[PDB]
RNA sequence: ACCCACUCGGCACCUUACGAGAAAUCAAAGUCUUUGGGUUCUGGGGGGAGUAUGGUCGCAAGGCUGAAACUUAAAGGAAUUGACGGAAGGGCACCACCAGGAGUGGAGCCUGCGGCUUAAUUUGACUCAACACGGGGAAACUCACCAGGUCCAGACACAAUAAGGAUUGACAGAUUGAGAGCUCUUUCUUGAUUUUGUGGGUGGUGGUGCAUGGCCGUUCUUAGUUGGUGGAGUGAUUUGUCUGCUUAAUUGCGAUAACGAACGAGACCUUAACCUACUAAAUAGUGGUGCUAGCAUUUGCUGGUUAUCCACUUCUUAGAGGGACUAUCGGUUUCAAGCCGAUGGAAGUUUGAGGCAAUAACAGGUCUGUGAUGCCCUUAGACGUUCUGGGCCGCACGCGCGCUACACUGACGGAGCCAGCGAGUCUAACCUUGGCCGAGAGGUCUUGGUAAUCUUGUGAAACUCCGUCGUGCUGGGGAUAGAGCAUUGUAAUUAUUGCUCUUCAACGAGGAAUUCCUAGUAAGCGCAAGUCAUCAGCUUGCGUUGAUUACGUCCCUGCCCUUUGUACACACC
């Protein structure tokens, strides 16, 4: 054959971050909870997945992908 | 022809640790016991074996 | 001198085999385990070696005598069967000549093989038995090559990570050829399905056909293999199987220590041919009439009518059979097997053509047909696979198959108008008539057909006819090239194909050379089929037109077979 030349430039993947999860909510005073983030308004989600917060974009991400509703 | 008629045949690739061997298999049914084809080897001629005669014996005549 | 009987002593030829022997053979190599007439000499595995040494001889070169160390399993003899021959003698054949046909070889051009060129120009294959071969006509697929981009489809088991999260996925952005979350920005999403390591699996058109199966090509257009009882030989083994004759033929006849069989050739099987005899049919068709056209009219002729009814099976179709067995006759030959001509027959070259095809062989090709396969290799920065694009087509030349021509037995323009084997659309876009529109290509509205029913009668081509050309590269020729129009197709630039106008090459019958073939064949001609989305200068079968020359031999050539030699038997690589 002629085995192996490249330019260099090896890849990696990723990671799926890391991050601890969910403390992002907030219970005050005993006992009641309110919710920081906002849910996602489509049937498929359950009202129990939320809306990331880039700049303009607020996404759901239960949904793979699909649809932007921004705030 | 007769091939098609009274010879069955295989192979087998058996196979094995060191390569595979064919084998392949021969058989003549007696082309007697045919039942529904054609019942020898086209290649015989059997003829009949006659008979022994008495013969002569100067005319006369039966009557019934 | 001869002739002859017989006789001693010579050189020998022969027939035999009482007898010998390992056998070849030997009348001595006989009278030898049933071992003894007399006598001389030599040898005791193969090397080392007739070497060294000593003695001797001879001018000399050399002679005579003549060891050992070490080494070593054979070396050796006769004969058997193979293999092999730059030994001889017979054959066979259009893959070989003869007599001739039609060519390629000369040109342009279409392919393939080399070489060169490229990032890549993927690779197998090299005499017949590699080079239109890999069913290999590659735009993406294919795809093997090259530039790059994704993805695990990493069984499984054990280990660790880990419900505080092992893992998945992504909208926009950047990024990229790409509306690939490949990555990165950002930060949700998922929830034991993976992921990280090992052990072990897994794919692979990676290597190995020189490890294999299978298949396949060649040897072979050949005619060969073999066992029974009997003859020979201690055995290997032979004889049968063979001078000749004949045959496509170990076909036979014949010869004969053999007889009498078998596998293979044959027989057989398929397909072309022959039926006024058989069984049949609106998916075949012929006759008669009805229905009707047009001509002539005395009657006649020539058409329309997928069922208005009658009848039949010469055409067609295919089930069942009949027919040829070189019959007849005359020739000629071991009057044998055969062969020759003639009558006759549908047919008398194995009737024509194929299918099938014994033993044994080749390091023949095929790990690129395979989820046939051993071993090697690789296995995530993949030789797995997939997506993007180029490449297999690259252009100084070499080679092989072809296509088209070189024109007047013609090219063109009308016109006559004649086949066969094939093939076609259900979970769908096949073959397609007819009706339009378009010079062409095609476009379009319909329709029949799962097909002996419809395209189709495949009104094909060669060709037959009345002209237009006028021998001049000319109305032969159609290379190359520009311009446009269409058509397959996600996609045509490197131009898939098609059509139109213009352009108008070489080539004037081809050196040395070499193929193919004996009758519905050669060669001319086109069509169907494969491949197929698109693309035949390809091939597989089809029919149309349809010839001059052999019905010989062995000169070449290839290959058999017999004798022979042999020190090869992994068999002349
Ligand atoms: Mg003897
Ligand atoms: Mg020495
Ligand atoms: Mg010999
Ligand atoms: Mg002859
Ligand atoms: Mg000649
Ligand atoms: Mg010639
Ligand atoms: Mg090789
Ligand atoms: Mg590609
Ligand atoms: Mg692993
Ligand atoms: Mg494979
Ligand atoms: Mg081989
Ligand atoms: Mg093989
Ligand atoms: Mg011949
Ligand atoms: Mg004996
Ligand atoms: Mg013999
Ligand atoms: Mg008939
Ligand atoms: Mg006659
Ligand atoms: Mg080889
Ligand atoms: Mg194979
Ligand atoms: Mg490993
Ligand atoms: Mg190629
Ligand atoms: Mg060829
Ligand atoms: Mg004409
Ligand atoms: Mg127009
Ligand atoms: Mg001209
Ligand atoms: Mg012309
Ligand atoms: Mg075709
Ligand atoms: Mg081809
Ligand atoms: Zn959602």
């Amino acid at each position: 054959k002629k085995v192996y030349t490249t330019p260099k430039k090896i890849k990696h993947k990723h990671k799926k971050v890391k991050l601890a999860v969910l403390s992002y909510y907030k219970v005050d005073a005993e006992g009641k909870v309110t919710k920081l983030r906002r849910e996602c308004s489509n049937p498929t989600c359950g009202a129990g997945v939320f809306l990331a917060n880039h700049k303009d974009r607020l996404y759901c991400g239960k949904c793979h992908s699909v649809y932007k509703v921004n705030a | 022809q007769p091939v098609n008629d009274f010879i069955d045949t295989a192979t087998r690739h058996v196979l094995m640790r060191q390569g595979v061997l064919g084998i392949k298999v021969k058989i003549m049914r007696d082309p007697a016991k045919s039942r529904t084809g054609p019942k020898a080897l086209p290649d015989a001629v059997t003829i009949i074996e006659p008979k022994e005669e008495e013969p002569i014996l100067a005319p006369s005549v039966k009557d019934y």
